[PDB]
């Protein structure tokens, strides 16, 4: 279903609150994003890890140069956090992603996996900043 | 205050660049 | 769902400070910050 | 700190004359001539342009942001 898959969709507004929070390669790795390719067609890709690009770009108020190593079945390349769209996974895009996953051979994540992963972002959002992370963030 | 999108703020594409 | 937003001292940049947290700005890092104007019906009489 | 809106004694509007007064004083005119050039007959309204101190500038020097 597309509705259950949009629960872990990391929109463009949520990523602005974890630009310098540690454990970025643990809570983010697992969710899906609607990266814009470009005309209005979109392709859902899996978050394999985290990379850092040499180009610095501004995204509204803040500004980040980090990348996002994505993959859609087999075709993989470097992307940016500015091309991500806030739209939800449509039926056509959902079917396209399902077909790509079936063709690539990657087993579809189980429903319980998404159910237990969606809570990660929720528990990270309300995380108290009591440790020594503000110093690294400001640096 | 999770995501006040209200659509969005004109999202750029990859191939457009 | 009000996280008690604040305004930094010199940066004048909004910050979300909750209870049991240090009083510092999201960037640079200072120790001074003020509050924002209330949302009440501030009505005066031009007398 | 800022030019009042009306003269305390008389009541005539004087707020809309500070900029004109500064301009006339800058061009060539003096104070004794500028005051009656603006239209201030009574001596009670003439203090607003002579006694007033413009402290709003120093306040504006402490810009909050940028
Ligand atoms: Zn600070
Ligand atoms: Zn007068």
């Amino acid at each position: 279903l597309p509705e259950e898959l949009n629960r872990v969709r990391l929109s463009r507004h949520k990523l602005e609150r974890w630009c310098h929070m540690p454990f970025f390669a643990k809570t983010v790795t697992g969710c899906f994003v609607r990266i814009g390719i470009g005309k209005p067609v979109y392709r859902v890709a899996e978050i394999t890890g985290v990379v850092e690009t040499a180009k610095v770009y501004q995204l509204g108020g803040t500004r980040t140069n980090k990348g996002l190593q994505l993959r859609h079945g087999n075709d993989q390349r470097v992307f940016r956090l500015e091309f991500v769209s806030n739209q939800e996974f449509t039926e056509s895009e959902f079917m396209k992603w399902k077909e790509a996953m079936f063709s690539a051979g990657m087993q579809l994540p189980t429903l319980d996996e998404i159910n237990k992963k969606e809570l990660s972002i929720k528990e990270a959002l309300n995380y108290k900043f009591n440790d020594q992370d503000i110093e690294e963030i400001v640096k | 205050t999770s995501t006040y999108g209200r659509y969005g703020s004109q999202t750029p594409m990859y191939g457009s660049g | 769902q009000q996280p008690m937003i604040y305004i930094c001292g010199e940066c004048h940049t909004e910050n979300e400070i909750k209870s049991r947290d240090p009083i510092r700005c999201r960037e640079c890092g200072y120790r001074i910050m003020y509050k924002k104007r209330t949302k009440r019906l501030v009505v005066f009489d031009a007398r | 700190m800022i030019i009042p809106v009306r003269c305390f004694t008389c009541g005539k509007i004087v707020g809309n004359k500070w900029e004109a007064y500064l301009g006339l004083l800058q061009a060539e005119y003096t104070e004794g001539d500028a005051l009656d050039a603006l239209g201030l007959k009574r001596y009670c309204c003439r203090r607003m342009l002579l006694a007033h101190v413009d402290l709003i500038e120093k306040l504006l020097n402490y810009a909050p942001l940028e």
